[PDB]
């Protein structure tokens, strides 16, 4: 009620949006850091706190995403390899402005 | 890929027990160490506080072109005189003046004034989704082949002899 | 890009930059005296690029946006380009479902005869 | 501006090329007077549309030059605006990146 | 020549409004990592409905494209597969998985009382005959 | 500006774009036509209720 | 051949009308979605310390820019340290 305003919205606007995304969270998830079932159980009732107002200095993002990895064990035993984690992750971070690079190459030749 | 004990502490329950659920903000908030700044400053002041690099020609980029080449001339020059007369203390504070210059640098040649343009870009779009309904359109052409079924009809009509 | 951010003075201390390391290169060191092919070709490609970019960055700022695309301006004409397009997707999509209809009975039609077809024989 | 180098004037030249960018005419676009703000204060509608569209008008699509070099809104023409003798497919007028 | 580009102002980060600010997850990012750790979901919602009706209308159409149905002078139009008929001698069974479609799977349905309940040798000659598609 | 006016625009994202190879300079491909009737054949070929 | 004409009329009718309802489904989803203005002010004022989801000058899709703030702010920071 009164608290929850003030420790929930404090810890979940900046939870899910920018900080823990999936370039370095394969050597996370497999040495063991939400692989908890009270943990998932959380972060799976609290799935609504990537909004994009606080999208810059979050805990650790892609909530949904960590969720279906915990649900068919992707994130734990799957995926532990950081060289493909990071690549998804460099290659989901900065492709909605891949467009202003692709134009600028297109002009330079 | 951590483990946050407020978070879950305040999520983890089966029932009316939990919180309320995680809103957007869309005033002023405390939330965490971010601060939540609203209405981030973007349009600053051309002539009113700092020099102006746009004359009244109403062409702030072409005055902003010019007035960066005339920044070079002038330190070309400066360069020349330091060269030929190296006594000036003075010309480094100028420096600190192109700070105030900086402000309006913060605006000077790379990535803010397209957006503007990006207004009128708006309508524009809802134009493409125009143009989709241009293709929509084949598909109300298309009702004109069922003439051509119709036809068929008359088809059925000529094959029964 | 017709945009105007942050290129201003970096874009003009770089050339600044440029054209004194090629003046230097040209008259300070270089074989010219004593008192090659890649030096050369950098420069060149230097000096047309820089040649290049103001002439594309004059180009620009001549053909940038005006003063034009305010914001109630933008706010009004966004608005009725939206309403433009909700009453064409809903022509267009009355359209569509008058025609997927029309389908729908060619079918039954269609399967009614293939039933009755088989049903006598 | 101190020390420079070969990998130094590299360097600044790709910064140029990123920062900033046979006939090549330079279609000198003149400031329009149909604009919004100190044009002819009046709104966007299809006058100034279809002059800035069809006649050499930079208000919204861009002034049309000669040999063909259609400049529109959203016309990635391949003209020959630049310096150089590259006459590729450029980007659209707005180059909104 | 540094402070007018390290220190400056950065755009509205309007990559992030547009990729993420639609949903939480990664629309405009690469899919390919997901659906090689993830895999497909559920896809029995009301378009699982929409396919069986679609398939329903391209049985109806091989009924008049396939030969005719005198074969016993009874059969049915099943929802999905292919029901051959009734009376138990020719017992219709489940045959499922443009493009006209072959029965995959039979059952024969007619003493002790329990009968049979391995279909082995007679299923795998239903599937050659099948792929046979003659 | 601000990346988002208060207005209703229509631009429709073309997620098919998914990275499947390094290149220069992105330029992502969009790949996935996303067919109806194709999407409809593939889904009842594997999700059609095979057991009942 | 009545039922072969209506066969083919009914395949064309139906792939204009899947391609109808492609079409729909696609402006429904640019229309009815949207970004928020201040939910991006505040992304853009709240990013603008560190490179987080701030775009580059050469940022190309796999560059250095990635969605973290910083390594150590992150990795080594209050998320590892405190958080752990």
């Amino acid at each position: 009620d009164d608290a929850g305003n003030r420790l929930r919205f404090q810890l979940e606007l900046e939870f899910v949006q920018c900080l823990a995304n999936p370039n370095y969270l394969n050597f996370l998830a497999q040495r063991g850091y939400f692989k908890d079932k009270a943990f998932v159980n959380y972060l799976k009732y609290l799935l609504y706190w990537k909004e994009p107002e606080y999208a810059k200095y979050l805990k650790y993002p892609q909530c949904l995403h960590m969720l279906e990895l915990l649900q068919y064990e992707h994130f734990r035993k799957e995926l532990v390899n950081a060289q493909c984690a990071k690549f998804i992750d460099e290659q989901q971070i900065l492709h909605w402005q891949h467009y202003s690079r692709k134009r600028v190459r297109l002009q330079q030749a | 890929m951590q483990y946050i004990k407020e978070y879950t502490d305040e999520n983890i329950q089966e029932g009316l027990a939990p919180k309320p659920p995680p809103p957007i903000k869309d005033s002023y908030m405390m939330f965490g160490n971010q601060f939540q700044c609203d209405d981030l400053i973007i349009r600053p002041l051309e002539s009113q506080g700092i020099e102006r690099l746009h004359p009244m020609q109403f062409d702030h980029k072409k005055e902003l072109r010019k007035l960066n080449m005339s920044i070079l001339i002038n330190f070309l020059d400066l360069l020349d005189i330091l060269i030929r007369s190296p006594g000036s203390i003075k010309r480094e504070e100028k420096l600190e003046d192109l700070k105030l210059l900086f402000v309006h640098v913060h605006h000077l040649i790379n990535e803010y004034r397209p957006h503007q343009a990006r207004e009128t870009l708006r309508v524009m779009m809802e134009v493409q989704k125009r143009q989709r309904l241009e293709t929509a359109e084949r598909f109300q052409k298309h009702l004109e082949r069922v003439i051509e079924m119709i036809q068929n009809c008359l088809a059925s009509l000529p094959d029964d002899l | 890009m017709a945009d105007r951010l942050t290129q201003l003075q970096d874009a003009v201390n770089s050339l600044a930059d440029q054209f004194c390391n090629a003046i230097g290169v040209l008259q300070q060191c270089g074989p010219p005296a004593s008192f090659a092919n890649p030096t050369e070709e950098y420069a060149q490609l230097f000096a047309a690029l820089i040649a290049r970019t103001a002439k594309d960055i004059d180009v620009l700022i001549d053909s940038l946006p005006s003063e034009e695309s305010t914001a109630a301006l933008q706010a009004a004409s966004l608005y009725k380009l939206e309403e433009e397009n909700h009453e064409a997707a809903t022509c267009l999509e009355d359209v569509v479902y008058r025609g997927d209809m029309l389908l729908e009975k060619i079918q039954s039609a269609l399967a009614d005869i293939a039933q009755s077809q088989l049903k006598t024989r | 501006l101190s020390r420079n180098e070969i990998i130094q004037s590299y360097l600044s030249r790709q910064s140029s090329l990123l920062s900033s960018s046979a006939r090549q005419p330079h279609v000198l676009l003149p400031l329009p007077t149909p604009t919004d703000l100190p044009g002819l204060t009046r709104e966007v509608t299809q006058d100034d549309l279809d002059r800035i569209q069809a006649q050499q008008w930079p208000g919204v699509n861009g002034c049309e030059d000669t040999q063909g070099n259609w400049y529109d809104w959203t016309q990635c023409i391949s003209l020959d605006p630049h310096g150089d003798d590259g006459r590729l497919n450029i980007l659209p007028y707005v180059c909104l990146d | 020549r540094d402070a007018l580009v390290h220190a400056r102002l950065p755009s509205f980060a309007i990559p992030y409004a547009i990729d993420v600010l639609t949903t939480g997850s990664y629309p405009r990012l690469p899919t390919c990592i997901r659906d090689k750790i993830i895999p497909p979901d559920p896809i029995t919602k009301i378009e699982k409905q929409a396919t069986l009706h679609q398939l329903n209308q391209i049985l109806r159409h091989r009924l008049v494209t396939t030969d005719l149905p005198p074969q016993l002078a009874n059969l049915t139009v099943a929802n999905g597969r292919v029901k051959f008929r009734v009376e138990g001698e020719f017992e219709a069974t489940l045959t499922v998985m443009e493009v006209p479609w072959r029965l995959l799977k039979l059952e024969i349905l007619v003493r002790a009382l329990v009968h049979s309940m391995q279909i082995d040798f007679i299923h795998q000659l239903v599937q050659s005959r099948l792929f046979a598609d003659e | 500006m601000s990346g988002v006016r208060a207005v209703r625009i229509s631009i429709e994202s073309a997620c098919e774009k998914q990275v499947q190879e390094v290149g220069l300079d992105g330029t992502e491909t969009y790949l996935q036509p996303l067919s109806m009737s194709q999407n409809l054949a593939r889904l009842a070929q594997r999700i059609d209720f095979s057991q009942g | 051949q009545l039922q072969k004409q209506l066969k083919e009329a009914e395949q064309i009718l139906a792939t204009a009308v899947y391609q109808a309802k492609e079409k729909l489904k696609s402006i429904e989803k640019a229309r009815k979605g949207a970004i928020s203005s201040e939910e991006i002010i505040k992304y853009a004022h709240r990013i603008s310390a560190s490179n987080a989801v701030c775009a580059p000058l050469t940022w190309v899709p796999g560059d250095p820019r990635r969605p973290y703030p910083t390594d150590l702010e992150m990795r080594s920071g209050l998320l590892g340290q405190m958080n752990n």
